[PDB]
RNA sequence: GUAGAGCACUGAUAGGGCUAGGGGGCCCACCAGCCUACCAAACCCUGUCAAACUCCGAAGGGUCCCAGGUGGAGCCUGGGAGUGAGGGCGCGAGCGAUAACGUCCGCGUCCGAGCGCGGGAACAACCGAGACCGCCAGCUAAGGCCCCCAAGUCUGGGCUAAGUGGUAAAGGAUGUGGCGCCGCGAAGACAGCCAGGAGGUUGGCUUAGAAGCAGCCAUCCUUUAAAGAGUGCGUAAUAGCUCACUGGUCGAGUGGCGCCGCGCCGAAAAUGAUGCGGGGCUUAAGCCCAGCGCCGAAGCUGCGGGUCUGGGGGAUGACCC
RNA sequence: CGCCUCCUAAAAGGUAACGGAGGCGCCCAAAGGUCCCCUCAGGCGGGACGGAAAUCCGCCGGAGAGCGCAAGGGUAGAAGG
RNA sequence: UCGAUCAACGGAUAAAAGUUACCCCGGGGAUAACAGGCUGAUCUCCCCCGAGCGUCCACAGCGGCGGGGAGGUUUGGCACCUCGAUGUCGGCUCGUCGCAUCCUGGGGCUGAAGAAGGUCCCAAGGGUUGGGCUGUUCGCCCAUUAAAGCGGCACGCGAG
RNA sequence: AAUCCCCCGUGCCCAUAGCGGCGUGGAACCACCCGUUCCCAUUCCGAACACGGAAGUGAAACGCGCCAGCGCCGAUGGUACUGGGCGGGCGACCGCCUGGGAGAGUAGGUCGGUGCGGGGGAU
């Protein structure tokens, strides 16, 4: 869950001041209708942090107009961390650009195996799924060694289907400690 | 080190900021106040880590042996073509995304870094994955 | 692509640089054929050559020479008095040699 | 078109997927199979760099015309010339060790050549400021006001207390104070307390001994103070010890990791000592933010004078603006 | 220790350095004129003497092959064949 | 319109090499050499981390790898004082300060029984021998000794 | 004559005028098409260029419209940069005031808009 406090003024001087209080610039955006609303960090963050929040949208409260949104971009801060501008898109009904949180279990044959461990490359999926993506899209296997690897092909796609990604290209693979 | 089959003799000198950040495994060592760092020192860390980590499951990388540093002569008087190639290394300056894995699962990795860099050569910090990142 | 199209754009750009003010654009082939006059892309375009008023599709590169001489005088007065040249999708021996002589009288006026 | 930037131009290069070039491959005359052991043109994805790479691209600077445009410069013609090597500071590239009151070039200031005053202790070039000459006149810069010495030992709100003031890094720490955060089961807390520290817990090897307190893992059960697959003093196993628990005892707040601003350790010298000196640490101090106030320049105003230059009345002067 | 090219000239232009790099002190009698035609390397697929790479067929391609000679500019809307 | 590395390329001539510790005249620390200065190369001393040795024990004794300062010595960098003048070595004689202290003591530590070593922090108090050979200070060697230190001051000393 | 519309040419705009996918037209265009003595032509062939004409067809070149997969376009915000004035630090260097303020990065964007001659398409 999310919400915020808008910017009548915008661009530079303002976002800076924001920062000053403890507010970072925020872009509220919906298919070609745009408004600069501004970020109260602390909380902002707890929220973001959920991360489940960054992968699977949430609802925000502005003025009193409860609406659906996610981050489609973000300027997180050079010299350290935290940000420089947080970016969200509220959706109508056709969400195609989806980097849905992805989980898969490489049930043993990996590290309990030849020492080799499994490297997670994809871990998430930017496929398609209009106003319909879980907090957890997932897949599984039982091999993590030899010179073994698997990807977008093997994949195994659930309910709100649609691969906006590619004909396989490394969800994960296993490498040796000092070989196997 | 490795800056093999270069192409030229030498660089020059400056420094100020760049583009290192991400994550890449969740066992991260990020610089902060540096500049160039000996490809060697570098390997140092490499070692440090590698060894600590029960000595097997691979770490990853980060910067490179990048440039050719020259003290030219040996100690002469100065006016050589400034020639002489000699020490090769990294050029990372604004807290950089230095990325090292293994499967330590813990403040164990911590230590690994701890020394690796404590060593290495600067004011620096370390962590994990904190604000993902979306590409095309 | 760039190949034959260029056959074209080449006679093009060269023709173009050429500058004695006007150029007629002949056009090879049978009913296809027909030639229209132009100058600087001021925007304008003097007169139009030969509306398919067929005279002898026969062995007539002369169907040609005719439509030509025609256009020749057509413009000749069509647009009071002037001098220049033209395009051509080829050398002057057949269809095109023809539009040529046509023009040829167009200017010759005898 | 450098900074930035980006990577498709070229060149780098790091973990990745596919692929062949070295290969096991023998079935060994329709001579083709897995493995893959392969360098990968590659491969896309994940990755960051380039003054002499760049698909993007400025921050200004360049300049043509119109307009500001008088200080006062602006222009052309002309005779009298001096330097033709200089350093410093700031920014931008060289170089040098990214060393030097080094040396190379450039934008600016500079200092000489005026740069004579303030000044920061005293210091050619670091902040202030242009001295034509007066004043036993007043307003100010910078930067100052306990004193040595002009100027509040002002007020207000803090934070250090080591003397930091009064040069230093790597890095170390139950420093000091501050977050913005964690434990409060008054089903009364933690260090302090009391007692029990429970029976199968009794090889698995080794059993000379594990029968938690010898090495290669065990991760279950009953059972209540709630339960130690026993964190620990140990030898011959074993036998004894503190809580890791009450359980009761107490209860009422406890042990933390990140991010903060102010200090200590780290940092040993050569005639003697030192923040300028006296000095001073809740004004006297110092660091930070708050506001007032007076000091102090040949700098600025007010009595006046000298002087040249445009113009103004040019009578010789002259006077005045 | 003369000249051309690239960097540093820091974006006008334009500048040292015992600063980086690297070429020329030929010729081409026809690479000198103009008219007419043509149009790359390389990738792939299929083929006589092949047989990583000729020669021919079949597709593909901001043109990265090309232009005596080095670089840089250009540039096949050819200066290129 | 021809001859021409006049190619140190703007090119004095056509036509030119040397050597001076035998030397001599002009000015400049706008150039070396001494030392000084600033830098620190650095070497010396110290300080971090720990791979790792120390049967067992990381750190009693030790440190891989890499890292971080102090100081003004050694081998160097520069050019301003100095070229109307600053005598450079070795030694002598009289030395003066300094501590990372050698002998001294005070110490915690030990892989410390004792004794004896060795391992750091504190502290300069006095003290810190003769010869040999070598112009050499350094050095190696003889004999002891409680011990027979490192070094600052143009590597102190020619107005001694 | 001088209305828009179908077009065959032939013009400015450099890839939303592209690749490629589905469609679709010849009546009239126009293309391929027929054949070659004759213009004139292939260092081989009229392959192309060319001459020489009914046809046949609309496959192929071909014009619009739908399709955005690749490609091309590529804002709002946002940071880096920095023109200029001031600070904070021995330091490499950090930071503060005032105008300019690309890139990439989700948007979302497109499968051209039109100059003129004209066969002509609709008394």
């Amino acid at each position: 869950m999310e919400y915020r406090l808008k910017a009548y003024y915008r661009e530079g001087e303002k976002p800076s001041a924001l920062r000053r209080a403890g507010k970072l610039p925020g872009v509220m955006y919906n298919r070609h209708l745009n408004r600069k609303v501004y970020v109260d960090l602390v909380e902002f963050d707890k929220v973001f942090r959920q991360a489940s929040i960054h992968h699977v949208i949430v609802l925000e409260l502005p003025d009193g107009q409860s609406l659906p949104t996610l981050v489609r971009q973000v300027n997180l801060d050079k010299r350290r961390r935290r940000p420089e501008h947080v970016d969200f898109f509220v959706l109508s009904d056709e969400p195609v650009e989806m980097y849905v949180p992805l989980r898969f279990v490489g049930t043993p044959a990996g590290v309990r195996a030849g020492g080799v461990l499994q490297e997670i490359h994809r871990d998430i999926l930017v496929k398609v799924s209009p106003r319909n993506i879980p907090e957890f899209i997932e897949v599984d296997v039982s091999g993590l060694e030899i010179g073994d690897s698997l990807h977008a092909s093997d994949l195994k796609l659930p309910p709100g289907v649609e691969l906006a990604v590619s004909p396989e290209e490394t969800i994960a693979a296993v490498v040796p400690p000092e070989d196997v | 080190r490795m800056k093999y089959r270069k192409q030229q003799r030498g660089r020059l000198k400056g420094a100020t900021k760049g583009g290192d950040y991400v994550a890449f495994g969740d066992y991260g060592l990020v610089a902060l106040e540096p500049a160039w760092i000996t490809a060697q020192q570098i390997e140092a860390a490499r070692v440090a880590m590698v060894r600590h980590f029960r000595r097997g499951g691979k770490i990853f990388i980060r910067i490179f042996p990048d440039k050719p540093y020259t003290k030219k002569p040996l100690e002469v008087r100065m006016g050589k073509g400034k020639g002489n190639v000699e020490g090769y290394v990294a050029v990372v300056k604004p807290g950089r995304v230095m990325f090292e894995v293994a499967g330590v699962t813990e403040e164990q990795a911590m230590e690994a870094l701890r020394i690796a860099g404590h060593k290495l050569p600067i004011k620096t910090k370390i962590v994990r994955r904190d604000a993902y990142d979306e590409a095309q | 692509r760039l190949t034959a199209y260029e056959r074209r754009k080449f006679r093009v750009r060269n023709r173009i640089k050429r500058t004695g003010r006007l150029r007629l654009s002949v056009f090879r082939s049978l009913k296809h054929i027909y030639a229209q006059i132009i100058d600087d892309e001021k925007g304008v375009t003097l007169v139009s050559a030969s509306s398919l008023a067929l005279k002898l599709k026969g062995n007539k590169t002369e169907v040609a020479r005719q439509v030509g001489r025609a256009l020749a005088e057509k413009a000749l007065a069509l647009g009071i008095k002037q001098v220049a040249f033209d395009r051509g999708p080829y050398k002057y021996h057949g269809r095109v040699k023809a539009l040529a002589e046509g023009a040829r009288e167009g200017g010759l006026e005898f």
